[PDB]
């Protein structure tokens, strides 16, 4: 009935424990964003 | 000066199986409890690999054989024959050769142009009058000729003796040619009195990496000959030489970081 | 966007009016402000002076490889008294090349003429770069070429130099030929002397300080590296500072750059080894170049901060979720040292509740019980209530 | 390590014979030993390195008279017709992995 | 002729470093890897280091608590325990003695056991 | 298909003008990773 | 039933005991 | 990671030799971004 | 956007170093059309 639930943060996953983050990420982060609300969504619908 | 001592005597090359021998390490960093998965110059499990050796029943041998993009080699050991290796192309002529060297307390390498004999051997003359041994002798080379490259460490081939019983000296030896960087590998394995390659693992540590960028195509295993007074010859050696392939292993690390074994 | 939680969650969702409910709200909260750097002890001169100050210089069928090791790279000092005229750098940037330590290095040297400098680069063809020098794909390293007509040419021209006009096949990357042997043009054998379709291969420059910029010579130096991998012998001239354990900070061994706590390993490295990753990607192992102690490198902190509140329309108060932590480590982990004080009073407060999905702060527990609307994760749920 | 189960004090008369025993430990039951004599106030001197046969390689000035034999885990060294000069300070030794361990002494009170 | 002269003695309080060493002559230093045993006054002798014709060290024995160096000096023709930190029990003799097993050798391994010993050294130490 | 599996060592001998283009590649290869992690726990939660 | 950088495993809400309860 | 947001201003500077690399980069941002959304679309067509 | 859509003609007249790249856009090209197959293959068959 239901599945383990997982979040991805955006900056560990892509960025790490690196500089230039704000660089890398205003070009590339709604991507991770979208993922994240999929994600968020997948948790909401597996406690429903 | 050198000398015609052939004395060669032709039997075909018994080939024999090693059973899981021939890995080494593939990168210089520390894994542990991996399937670390890796596409190098290996000897293939269970391959048959030459079992040369010219001693026992004034049997001596010493054949040039083709530096094939690898070569493994192995040397049970019982009282220090096999003394190093002069790889090379045309081993003569005006070419370049290498004469990897492990004497009695340091390693010579030297990049050179070394003119060859048909049959090279290390001479260790005994002295009734002063009693030292020494290395004085050279007949694997004439002479040097506009020469290049000199390395002096510690050996390769090291003793690791003093424990008695059946256990022998097991030395194993990988030697690769790649874009122009000269890798030797080794490891030292005790071997319960066995006959054949054992069955087993080895971890081939590095040992140098020779900045030579060479041709080379036709390795061949220097030997050591005491004096006497079938002149110069004496003894009791076997080694196994195999060719390594580009191919594909998949290694598991234990958790000291030493492969346990590895699946090809 | 860095004040309040709430605000946080405005950011994170692009509105000026949330709802009730839980929301994750990503870590814009710490940014790192130290930095320690350690290098081996060894503060010789490379001989660069030896290589850079070559009276006799080497030619370039048969060039010289000059292995430097134990010793740092000053390389301010070079152009203070030489002008370079291609300091092309292949794999390295120029301006990292001070902070980086290398390990296996090589200095090739030869002369060549003016024409002949663009071909001493990976995937250049020519005379030079077929039958005389090749420089391998995957290069690594800086060619440095500058101009030595003064020095390597004189009147009636300089014949000392050769290279090799014709060989029998292509050279391999970083392979030398030194044999003189008579090379054949046509079917018929040469037999190793001179004569019809019989020519030498290696053939002489004509360095003279009359002719043009192309006809004239080139002194090269290559350098060969190997960044990152197996121990490190050849280092940059910046100074090795103590260690900082059991705290998060920037490490920088041989060149090794990251953010993360140290604390004391016990595992034992192989006589070959210097680095270490347990997993690729993660460099978790390292051997400090001072005392040769295995040691580890970890992250520091948990990016697990989310905001409980209702509408934002009903009430501005607001509670924070800190998944996967004791509660007590939420100042540590958060770093509110460095963080804005509207945000300290949320690291840490009177109310602290520690849940199984992570500690809850900003709101009070009860023993009493009632229904759920939003969750929390844990079997527990918050509400807004008297 | 191999134990040395050698007797404090063993004696006979001068012109019989002995045999001293050298024991081993169980786990290294084929090994083999050499054996060095300690005459009192000076240095040791080497008799035989005995293999696990029995063979015989000699030292100077040592007659046949010094003899070695094996059985099991347990070696013998043996002496016969003694004479005067056989007071003195026996020491069996042996090799390992970088160890010598080399045991304890023999003292041997004669009597005669 | 085979032979191992030493030298080094003195007094020194537990922790003191002095410069012990075992000179040979006659016989060839490259071939031949060299022991060190040692007696205290009154009982058996007792091993301690080594070094091997390459060059590696063996501290083992386990008597030596860390205090006890070997090195070789093959240039010079001499042996030298690298000597520091004397302590309380090494008040003793110290023959140094030349192994069987000589690096161009034949036959059965049946040597590292010593063939010759030194005459030995008296370093009192208290 | 950049010079290095580590942002960190990209970062350590690279000046940023040189350095962003690999670092895009990995971005755009961490991201496509991602990309399919969500398309496949997506699918999966449907099936759940 | 055997149970099993940025990757967290968010708890369910309704844990083992309540769902044995109900 | 082009040098402009818009296509007019990078094809506004630049000759199409140089122009190319950033109208693929450009390109390549905006079909993952519309594969994505097709993707999403699909998968909500399945639940609905 | 490579040179050319064969990988053999490619692969004939470019030395590697040069080449890798254009090898990479054609690479990741058909790994993009791979990974689109599958997600509508994955779809598809979670309808039937
Ligand atoms: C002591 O050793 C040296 C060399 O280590 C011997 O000197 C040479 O030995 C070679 C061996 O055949 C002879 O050809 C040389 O003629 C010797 N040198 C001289 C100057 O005669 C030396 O003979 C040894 N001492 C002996 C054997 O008593
Ligand atoms: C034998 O070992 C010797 C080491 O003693 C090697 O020769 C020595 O080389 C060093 C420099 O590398 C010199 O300082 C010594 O004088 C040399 N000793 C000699 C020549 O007796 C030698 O290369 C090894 N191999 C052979 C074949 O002699
Ligand atoms: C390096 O050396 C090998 C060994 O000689 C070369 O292989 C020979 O190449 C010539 C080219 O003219 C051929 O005619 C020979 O038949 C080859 N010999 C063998 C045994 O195959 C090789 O070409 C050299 N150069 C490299 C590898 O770049
Ligand atoms: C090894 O050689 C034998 C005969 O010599 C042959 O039958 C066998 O197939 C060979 N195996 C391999 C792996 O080369
Ligand atoms: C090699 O040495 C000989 C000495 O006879 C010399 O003639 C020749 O020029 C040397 N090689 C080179 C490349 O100079
Ligand atoms: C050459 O020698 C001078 C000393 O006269 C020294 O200052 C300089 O660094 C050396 N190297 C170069 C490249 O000039
Ligand atoms: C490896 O295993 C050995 C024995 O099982 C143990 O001594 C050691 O702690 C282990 N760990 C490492 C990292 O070697
Ligand atoms: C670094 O540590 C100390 C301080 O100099 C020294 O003992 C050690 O040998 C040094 N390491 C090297 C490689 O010089
Ligand atoms: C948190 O603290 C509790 C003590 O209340 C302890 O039992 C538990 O192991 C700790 N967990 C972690 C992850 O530190
Ligand atoms: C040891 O000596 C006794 C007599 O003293 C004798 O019976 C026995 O045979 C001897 N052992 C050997 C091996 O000679």
């Amino acid at each position: 009935v239901s599945m383990t639930k997982t979040s991805v943060d955006c900056t560990m996953y892509i960025c790490g424990d690196s500089t230039e983050c704000s660089n890398l990420l205003l070009q590339y982060g709604s991507f991770c964003t979208q993922l994240n609300r999929a994600l968020t969504g997948i948790a909401v619908e597996q406690d429903k | 000066q050198c000398v015609n001592l052939t004395t060669r005597t032709q039997l075909p090359p018994a080939y024999t199986n090693s059973f899981t021998r021939g890995v080494y390490y593939p990168d210089k960093v520390f894994r542990s409890s991996v399937l670390h998965s890796t596409q190098d110059l290996f000897l293939p499990f269970f391959s048959n690999v030459t079992w040369f050796h010219a001693i026992h029943v004034k049997r001596f041998d010493n054949p040039v054989l083709p530096f094939n993009d690898g070569v493994y080699f192995a040397s049970t050991e019982k009282s220090n024959i096999i003394r190093g290796w002069i790889f090379g192309t045309t081993l003569d002529s005006k070419t370049q050769s290498l004469l990897i060297v492990n004497n009695a307390t340091n390693v010579v390498i030297k990049v050179c142009e070394f003119q060859f004999c048909n049959d090279p051997f290390l001479g260790v003359y005994y002295h009734k009058n002063n009693k030292s041994w020494m290395e004085s002798e050279f007949r694997v080379y004439s002479s040097a000729n506009n020469c290049t490259f000199e390395y002096v460490s510690q050996p390769f081939l090291m003793d690791l003796e003093g424990k008695q019983g059946n256990f022998k000296n097991l030395r194993e030896f990988v030697f690769k040619n790649i874009d122009g960087y000269f890798k030797i590998y080794s490891k030292h394995t005790p071997i319960n009195l066995v006959r054949d390659l054992p069955q087993g693992f080895s971890a081939l540590e590095p040992l140098v990496d020779l900045p030579i960028g060479i041709n080379i195509t036709r390795f061949q295993t220097l030997l050591a000959l005491h004096r006497s007074y079938s002149g110069w010859t004496a003894g009791a050696a076997a080694y196994y030489v195999g060719y390594l392939q580009p191919r594909t292993f998949l290694l598991k690390y234990n958790e000291n970081g030493t492969i346990t074994d590895a699946v090809d | 966007c860095a004040l309040d939680p709430l605000s946080e969650t405005k950011c994170t969702l692009k509105s000026f009016t949330v709802e009730k409910g839980i929301y994750q709200t990503s870590n814009f909260r710490v940014q790192p402000t130290e930095s320690i750097v350690r290098f081996p002890n060894i503060t010789n001169l490379c001989p660069f002076g030896e290589v850079f100050n070559a009276t006799r210089f080497a030619s370039v069928y048969a060039w010289n490889r000059k292995r430097i090791s134990n010793c740092v790279a000053d390389y301010s000092v070079l152009y203070n008294s030489a002008s370079f005229s291609t300091f092309k750098c292949y794999g390295v940037s120029p301006t990292k090349l001070n902070d980086l330590c290398f390990t296996n290095v090589y200095a090739d040297s030869f002369v060549i003429r003016g024409d002949e400098v663009r071909q001493i680069a990976p995937g250049q063809t020519g005379k030079i770069a077929d039958y005389n020098y090749k420089l391998p794909d995957d290069f690594t390293g800086c060619v440095i070429a500058w101009n030595s007509n003064n020095l390597d040419s004189k009147v009636g021209g300089n014949y000392n130099y050769l290279y090799r006009l014709f060989r029998k096949s292509n050279l391999k990357p970083f392979e030398r030929d030194i044999s003189t042997e008579i090379y054949q043009a046509g079917s018929t054998p040469c037999n190793g002397v001179e004569g019809f379709n019989c020519y030498f291969p290696l053939q002489s420059y004509g360095f003279q300080p009359t002719n043009g910029v192309g006809y004239q010579p080139y002194r090269v130096v290559v350098l060969s590296f190997e960044l990152l991998h197996a121990p490190a012998t050849v280092c940059g001239p910046k100074k090795s500072t103590n260690l900082v354990k059991n705290k998060c900070v920037n490490f920088n061994f041989n060149g090794l750059t990251g953010t993360g706590v140290l604390t004391e390993s016990n595992k034992k490295f192989l006589p070959f080894q210097q680095f270490g990753r347990d997993i690729a990607d993660t460099t978790d192992a390292v051997r400090d170049p001072q005392t040769l102690e295995i040691l580890d490198i970890t992250p520091c902190s948990f990016g697990g901060v989310s905001v409980i509140t209702p509408g934002t329309n009903t009430s501005n108060q607001v509670a924070v979720l800190y998944q996967d932590v004791n509660c007590t480590e939420v100042p540590v982990a958060i770093h509110a040292d460095q963080l804005t004080p509207t945000w300290r009073v949320y690291s840490t407060g009177s109310n602290v509740f520690q849940t199984r999905a992570g500690c809850l702060i900003g709101a009070e527990h009860v023993n009493n019980s009632y229904e759920c609307d939003i969750p929390i994760g844990a079997g527990i749920c918050a509400s807004y209530q008297t | 390590q191999l134990v040395l189960t050698q007797s404090p004090s063993a004696s006979a008369s001068l012109g019989a014979s002995v045999n001293l025993t050298c024991t081993l430990s169980s786990g290294h039951n084929s090994y083999a030993i050499a054996w060095h004599q300690q005459q009192p106030e000076k240095g040791p001197r080497y008799l035989m390195s005995l293999n696990s046969d029995g063979s015989h390689t000699k030292g100077d000035g040592i007659p046949d008279r010094f003899s070695g034999s094996s059985s099991g885990a347990e070696r013998f060294l043996t002496i016969s017709s003694l004479q005067s000069e056989d007071e003195a300070d026996y020491y069996c030794q042996t090799w390992d992995t970088g160890i010598r361990v080399f045991g304890g002494g023999t003292r041997l009170t004669v009597l005669g | 002729e085979v032979q191992l002269v030493e030298s080094g003695g003195g007094l020194v309080q537990p922790g003191g470093s002095l410069r012990l060493a075992c000179v040979a002559s006659g016989f060839t230093f490259s071939i031949y890897e060299m022991n060190w045993v040692r007696q205290a006054p009154g009982k058996g002798l007792e091993w301690v280091s080594y070094i091997t014709t390459s060059g590696h060290a063996r501290y083992n024995a386990d008597s030596v608590k860390g205090r006890f160096t070997i090195s070789r000096d093959n240039s010079k023709n001499s042996f030298y325990l690298q000597m520091n930190s004397l302590r309380a029990e090494d008040t003793a003799i110290y023959y140094c003695a030349r192994p069987q097993y000589h690096y161009y050798d034949t036959s059965t391994y049946h040597s590292y056991g010593f063939d010759i010993w030194g005459q030995g050294t008296m370093v009192t130490v208290s | 298909g950049a010079i290095s599996s580590v942002l960190n060592d990209i970062l350590s001998r690279l000046d940023p003008p040189e350095a962003e283009v690999q670092i895009d590649r990995l971005i755009t290869g961490r991201l496509q990773s991602l990309q399919t992690y969500v398309t496949q726990q997506l699918i999966r939660a449907a099936e759940i | 039933v055997t149970l099993a950088n940025g990757l967290t495993v968010l708890p369910p809400l309704l844990t083992d005991e309540m769902i044995a309860q109900y």
